[PDB]
RNA sequence: ACCCACUCGGCACCUUACGAGAAAUCAAAGUCUUUGGGUUCUGGGGGGAGUAUGGUCGCAAGGCUGAAACUUAAAGGAAUUG
RNA sequence: UUCGGGUCUUGUAAUUGGAAUGAGUACAAUGUAAAUACCUUAACGAGGAACAACUGGAGGGCAAGUCUGGUGCCAGCAGCCGCGGUAAUUCCAGCUCCAGUAGCGUAUAUUAAAGUUGUUGCAGUUAAAAAGCUCGUAGUUGAACUUUGGGUCUGGUUGUCCG
């Protein structure tokens, strides 16, 4: 009646079969393959440390016009370079060039959020400060 | 407030002239309703509320001409329910024609027991459905005061219908309100739709009443 | 390496975190008992949650089978010796028509409330908090105490507490040094 | 775009690194 | 259906098809309900007295109501062999 | 060789929903939340891409097997009014 | 009779009083191998009871503003849809309010939601998906049939009527 075969004696084949077919997920393919370890800039890690090469910012998308005050970033745990994005008002002149910064997750799995066009990272910490307690001057920058 | 209620159906002027009691005289010998106030005749405290109200529009050469779709649920809580679906040019005529409608097409509801029937009942009989568009709706009977462990819409339907335990699984799009209070309403009204064992012995079909009390009718 | 003793949560937050009645509900209820959060009302939806899992778990079972008899008594005698369930209807068929206000009603606050000794909730509360009910000879700082039906007839003020009969207190000792000096 | 020209595009610049192998295979 | 001291819970204890046995939704608005007049020894229709056939919407909405209906007066003897129990 | 009636098998067809579908429609696309007759193959959003690579077949053309990195909030189906 | 006593109660006011109490200190004693710390307790210890509760949000999803000022598709916000082009219920602030509350916010991972892994329980005409067709080993599956009835006695368990 349906494409399963239905015996008492196919329990090797449907496994077989839901086991093969598993890989058609995307989620249990990255969790198989380790594509996390071996090709995302952190290998199953939420944050990752980094040192500021230059200070950028990148147009929007269509919609949406305006420019998102960014940071590459190359990361100190395996020497990737990313594009981050420093999130807040006045949050640009806080990070200054060549300094240490604590990158995050940018909240959507990795995937580009928004109309910020290749960037997939917030920030988190700078200089070993967060950024939310500098922009609300709670602590300062030790500027070493 | 003014009302007069000429009755233009036989079955309002029988209601009118008080000889239909109950409503369960009207749902037994499935007689045809016209007239919401007959429903207000008979359950004089039919409660409700909006489910939802939808903008829908038409495309022509001149604008969009928007019309708003009602989508109205009302009841007793005491096992009689009915669903309008209205669509006009002001809201607040939509609601009351969705409520017209709503008392136009209430539905009698078979409340059974989970298992070792103490009380009045508080659940459903048996295992229903219903399918409405790609919306199924599955009503589960469920233990004493377990809740209404379904979507605000459904669960709002079945505290109007006076069912305070059930089970629902919904499939499909889910997301329209329409389709998925439709479904529930199928399911809810197929509940007197199931034979059971204890519904087995054949009856004696006492005569409609508009047979018996067909001079009443026929105004001369 | 030392032998664990296992902690264990007693509240469950519910999946819909902002329903306009339920919450409506939840201030009702923390208004009406004088609860400080609305945990208070969460963990004892998770004690009902709890009763009832395994009220409904026994129902499941066959009537006359040992498991049934054995546990389902037990937790009738001890729901009935809590309180919240009355005497009538010992049946195990009532205990899962049981409420959240139920337990709320047997919290040593609303005992305290009821028993005229505190005259508002809030009251309650503090006189509770402020060492000064005991429940048997015993101060009980803690409102909710799950007051249970065979030593209701035991509260009253403490003795080490003024009311009960003792010192005053900073303030009334204070004041009658102040008067006394001048 | 056709499916169909697509496809043959892929099978022109296949012919080109096809024919680059061979000279240095 | 039955409340354990022995009263009964349920609302309008719905009627049956006659024909098929099955139950009449309350909101069944195909089916009908014959009447059919009891007739006396010289053939006066007798005033309030008739026998009734509760046909359910389905039979009528397949095609099957006129021979139901033959067969359920053949029965009750109003009719003689109009119906043949072996086709 | 026709005519009438019946039957088996085949390409088919008309009506209808009392059944199924998101519908267009289907006498099977029915007997599916009242979910299980047996059984094989395939799909898990779109693009990248039926691309690269590695095999294998072919003289060649190309066939079979066949991803990921990355990007995207849609792409798509049926139908309604313009 | 307009009233209106407020006849009966429930809140709002930098008015105003009397209480209680810890969070802290601290004679002691208990505690401990010795000490902390907890339980008890002298003596102090609350008036703005400054002994001052935050973390996020107020367009929708999702409870709570189309209030005020600022910026004007900038700055920025926004998990998604979207806001920002001189009257912004969405950005920066003030007021009010909402949610959890000594906890709350974020990131990754994962589970339920996922009937989006579907054995229970998914779909394949057109949305992704029936190998071009046929044969065929393994695998899976495979027609019906072989004592069914009766009578008695008798043992527990029930609901029986009552002792
Ligand atoms: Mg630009
Ligand atoms: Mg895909
Ligand atoms: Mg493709
Ligand atoms: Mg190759
Ligand atoms: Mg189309
Ligand atoms: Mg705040
Ligand atoms: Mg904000
Ligand atoms: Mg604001
Ligand atoms: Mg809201
Ligand atoms: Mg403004
Ligand atoms: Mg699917
Ligand atoms: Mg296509
Ligand atoms: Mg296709
Ligand atoms: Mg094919
Ligand atoms: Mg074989
Ligand atoms: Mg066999």
């Amino acid at each position: 009646g349906k494409g399963k075969p239905r015996g008492l004696n196919s329990a090797r084949k449907l496994r077989v079969h839901r086991r093969n077919n598993r890989w058609a997920e995307t989620t249990y393919k990255k969790r198989l393959l380790g594509t996390a370890f071996k090709s995302s800039p952190f290998g199953g890690s939420s944050h990752a440390k980094g040192i500021v090469l230059e200070k950028i910012g990148i147009e929007s998308k269509q919609p949406n016009s305006a420019i998102r005050k960014c940071v590459r970033v190359q990361l100190i745990k395996n020497g990737k370079k990313v594009t981050a994005f420093v999130p807040n008002d006045g949050c640009l002149n806080f990070v200054d060039e060549n300094d240490e910064v604590l990158l995050a997750g940018f909240g959507r799995k990795g995937k580009a959020k928004g109309d910020i066009p290749g960037v997939r990272f917030k920030v988190v910490k700078v200089s070993g400060v967060s950024l939310l307690a500098l922009w609300k001057e709670k602590k300062e920058k030790p500027r070493s | 407030e003014e009302k007069g209620w000429v009755p233009v159906t036989k079955l309002g002027r029988l209601v009118k002239a008080g000889k239909i009691s109950s409503i369960e005289e009207i749902f037994l010998h499935s007689l045809p309703v016209k007239e919401f106030q007959i429903i207000d005749q008979l359950l004089p405290n039919l409660k409700d509320e909006v489910m939802n109200i939808k903008p829908v529009q038409k495309q022509t050469r001149a604008g969009q001409r928007t019309r708003f779709k009602a989508v109205v649920v009302v009841g007793d809580s005491n096992g009689h329910v009915g669903l309008g679906i209205k669509t006009a040019k002001e809201v607040a005529g939509a609601i009351r024609a969705g409520i017209i409608i709503a008392k136009l097409s209430v539905i009698p509801i078979r409340r059974g027991y989970w298992g070792t029937n103490l009380g009045q009942p508080h659940s459903l009989a048996t295992k229903t459905s219903g399918k409405c568009g790609s919306v199924s709706v599955r009503l589960i009977p469920a233990p004493r005061g377990s809740g209404i462990v379904a979507s605000p819409a459904v669960k709002k339907l079945m505290q109007l219908a006076g069912v305070e335990d059930v089970y629902t699984s919904s499939t499909g799009s889910t997301r329209t309100l329409e389709n998925t209070l439709k479904a529930a309403f199928v399911a809810i009204g197929n509940t007197y739709g199931f034979l059971t064992p204890n519904l087995w012995e054949v009856q004696a079909l006492t005569p409609s009443p508009m047979d018996v009390y067909a001079d009443y009718a026929t105004a001369s | 390496p030392r032998a664990p003793r296992t902690y264990s949560k007693t509240y469950s937050t519910p999946k819909r975190p902002y329903e306009s009645a339920r919450l409506d509900a939840e201030l009702k209820l923390a208004g009406e008992y004088g609860l400080k959060n609305k945990r208070e009302i969460y963990r004892i939806s998770f004690q009902l949650s709890k009763i009832r899992r395994a009220a409904r778990d026994l129902l499941t079972r066959d009537e006359k089978d040992p498991k049934r008899l054995f546990e389902g008594n037990a937790l009738i005698r001890r729901l009935v010796r809590i309180g919240v369930l009355s005497e009538d209807k010992k049946k195990l068929d009532y205990v899962l028509a049981l409420k959240v206000e139920d337990f709320l009603e047997r919290r040593l606050q609303t005992q305290v409330y009821k028993l005229g000794l505190a005259k508002s909730v809030h009251h309650a509360r503090v006189l509770i908090s402020q060492r000064h009910i005991a429940v048997g000879k015993q101060i009980v700082n803690i409102p909710s105490f799950m007051v249970r039906l065979e030593s209701e007839k035991h509260i009253d003020f403490a003795r080490t507490s003024p009311f009960g009969g003792a010192r005053p207190g900073r303030v009334a000792r204070k004041r009658a040094a102040a008067a006394g000096g001048e | 775009m056709r499916a169909k020209w697509r496809k043959k595009r892929t099978r022109r610049l296949k012919r080109k690194r096809r024919k680059v192998r061979a000279r240095s295979k | 259906m039955e409340n354990d001291k022995g009263q009964l819970v349920e609302l309008y204890v719905p009627r049956k098809c006659s024909a098929t046995n099955r139950i009449i939704k309350a909101k069944d608005h195909s089916s009908v309900q014959i009447n059919i007049a009891q007739v006396d020894e010289e053939g006066r229709a007798i005033p309030g007295e008739y026998v009734t056939y509760a046909l359910s919407g389905y039979i009528r909405a397949r095609g099957e109501a006129d021979d139901s209906l033959n067969r359920l007066a053949q029965q009750d003897g109003l009719l003689k062999n109009v119906w043949s129990y072996s086709r």
